[PDB]
């Protein structure tokens, strides 16, 4: 009258869940007055 | 069904990148010059 | 169906049409003057 | 008969690696071009 | 075997016009200078 | 017994039908506004 | 920003 | 959106 | 994907005094 | 709830300055 | 569960649909 | 992954310099 | 599949003009 | 992840009088 | 593609 | 540019 021992292992990686944000990095400002054509 | 399907490949043409058609070459129309 | 299982097909040849011709980008500057 | 040994999964919560590192985005040029001299 | 071919259905693919396109409008066509 | 190709097959699933007009890119832009 | 194509500004307008 | 490199993309200050 | 729809936007600036 | 797991619907609510403008340019 | 599957997210995409210098040649 | 960018052409006609 | 990529408005050198104007 | 893709693009027309 | 962006005119400042 | 400097 004995059942088994279903000690289900864990997940070696499991829900690591990397953010996967995706690179938005946007250095996008050289807008300092670039010598405007007003001379 | 051992080996049921004949491993249908990339359902036709593999080779992701396209870039086919070449609408033109270069040199937007007009009149050439340093103007 | 032991036939095959690989998620094999990743797109294909024609892919992005990307005609990549550039009929004109900057040639004869439309008679700038 | 007797108990068993571990092992199971199917899909233990697939997550996906992070997206990417900050790009250059849309780096600017300047406020206005043409000349820096006095108008 | 083959009780009712459970989920032995057809496999329609990518209908419509796969190949996501997009409009593209750059700086408008330059006028004809004199 | 022995399912006749068990599981299911409703392949099409989601669909984007990306049938946008081929022009996609600015076809010919806007007729040259000739200026003085 | 992408999405606002066509003439989101004056473009052809030499000025005002 | 159309997701395109739009913007007016032209010049108008010294244009007029 | 697209880079700010012509990232700068009206690069020559909208003079448009009036 | 067996439910599911999904990343946020979207980000915050940005957008306004940075496109283009010159209220004061005439270039005559 | 019907929990951590997005939802609250706003655009989070700054359209930045205006950058008016103003001081410049004429105007 | 959904990676969705090669080069957005990196500048839409940077500008028309006044001079 | 390997995809989703952008390169939208991949100008390259649309105008690349000098002091033409 | 198609290996990104052909990305031949950067600044357009820096023309005008400059 | 290390060192591979010059699309418009990069490294082309002739001024 | 042929000028502006």
């Amino acid at each position: 009258g004995a059942p088994g021992a279903p000690g289900s292992q864990g997940a070696p990686g499991l829900q690591g869940a990397p953010g996967a944000p995706g690179s938005q990095g946007a250095p996008g400002l050289q807008g300092a007055p670039g010598a405007p054509g007003s001379q | 069904a051992p080996g049921s399907q004949g491993a249908p490949g990339l359902q036709g043409a593999p080779g992701a990148p396209g870039s086919q058609g070449a609408p033109g070459l270069q040199g937007a129309p007009g009149a050439p010059g340093s103007q």
